[PDB]
């Protein structure tokens, strides 16, 4: 979801019935925790032509407005100048979290930027590869893939490219996927680490590419339903696995 | 005509709504650097008190003053026709060459909402 205003929150579905009324976007820039997501990109493909956001989680002084500003109305690639000002500030504060706080962010930052109009041919690509790679129904053997979930009880944001590596083993069928993905991703800049306000300090893999995929578990059979609703489980091939088919 | 429009949509009636101020007063002072004729931000703000919609535009001696477009009554945020609204009333009172959008508030992903009426 995004948004909580009270007990309220806004479904993604519910968010892009709501952009229809927008103009088609630039960019659209979720200032907001863990929105850098297959699911959410995928979503609002329609919405706009860039989504910049975090696919973990988002410092609470939030984007440098007074340089984000100006970036956003750039003649053109503001989306990438939007980017590039957030993650610039918090890098020169970078200090490995040392004396953190919400007055002095030194715990550094993730920024990532999506190409939209990619989107539908990730989810062809994808499509070529989940269903073949996974036959059964079983929790994943996930070391080495990048969670950006620090919240152990979760665990919801795995980094897709990763993934979708470790079930191809980086064979050949990763490759031609991979070269769909790198269509996607036009921005990704992290610091060696960043902030979790639930397990503190944690280190960004640099192999990660800043989109997260969601990953079934045997745990949340309800949030395994719940994945069925998103249009991106309807195209990206996971109906076809042993863990829905 | 090289103008362009954004909507800043905060749904800040949350454990945000203190940091909201510092934000809409560096949003004030980056738009120090930007073509305020041309250029239009707008600001949908939600907090602790009742909902607005503003424009950082420039007074006559170039100093960024808040301009009020729309007040609301309190409301949810998150409503998708609440937003259909102020969407709405922010893009065609400011038509421009270039759009976008920004969020503003707690993210969690595609993850569905934790509460839910049935
Ligand atoms: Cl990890
Ligand atoms: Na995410
Ligand atoms: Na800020
Ligand atoms: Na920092
Ligand atoms: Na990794
Ligand atoms: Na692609
Ligand atoms: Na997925
Ligand atoms: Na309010
Ligand atoms: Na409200």
């Amino acid at each position: 979801w995004f948004g909580q205003d009270g007990n309220n929150y806004m479904d993604i579905a519910d968010l892009h019935a709501a952009l229809q009324v927008a103009p088609d976007l630039d960019f659209l820039f979720f200032d907001a925790c863990f929105m850098e997501a297959v699911e959410v990109a995928y979503a609002l493909r329609d919405c706009g032509s860039y989504l910049i956001s975090s696919p973990t989680e988002i410092p609470g002084p939030g984007a440098p407005y007074q340089t984000v500003v100006p970036a956003m109305f750039s003649a053109e690639n503001a989306a990438l100048k939007i980017a590039s000002c957030y993650y610039d500030y918090y890098q020169s504060r970078y200090d490995d979290g040392i004396g953190m706080s919400n007055e002095d962010w030194t715990g550094g930052v993730s920024v990532g930027v999506a190409k939209m109009s990619e989107l539908e041919n990730l989810a062809v690509a994808t499509s070529k590869v989940l269903p073949r790679y996974i036959t059964g129904k079983q929790n994943f053997d996930l070391s080495g893939v990048m969670c950006y979930d620090r919240r152990t009880d979760k665990q919801y944001y795995y980094d897709l490219d990763r993934f979708i590596y470790q079930i191809t083993a980086g064979n050949g069928d990763y490759d031609s996927w991979r070269e769909a993905f790198d269509k996607v991703m036009v921005y990704w800049k992290s610091t060696p680490r960043n902030y979790s306000a639930y397990a503190g300090m944690f280190t960004m893999n640099q192999d990660a590419k800043g989109l997260s995929t969601y990953i079934p578990r045997m745990s949340a059979p309800s949030l395994n339903t719940s994945y069925q609703q998103t249009e991106w489980y309807k195209v990206s091939g996971w109906a076809d696995t042993g863990w829905y088919k | 005509v090289g103008s362009r429009t954004v909507l800043v949509y905060m749904i800040a009636q949350n454990s945000l709504a203190p940091l909201a101020s510092a934000d809409i007063e560096e949003m004030k002072e980056g738009m120090r650097q930007v073509d305020a004729t041309s250029g239009n931000l707008l600001v949908y703000i939600d907090d602790y008190s009742a909902p607005r919609l503003i424009r950082l535009g420039k007074d006559k001696k170039g100093k960024v003053v808040e301009e009020t477009i729309e007040n609301y009554p309190e409301q949810n945020s998150a409503d998708a026709n609440v937003m259909k609204k102020v969407i709405s009333t922010a893009f065609n009172q400011y038509k421009a060459e270039k759009y976008g959008m920004v969020f503003w508030s707690h993210g969690e992903g595609w993850i569905p909402s934790p509460a839910k009426t049935r």
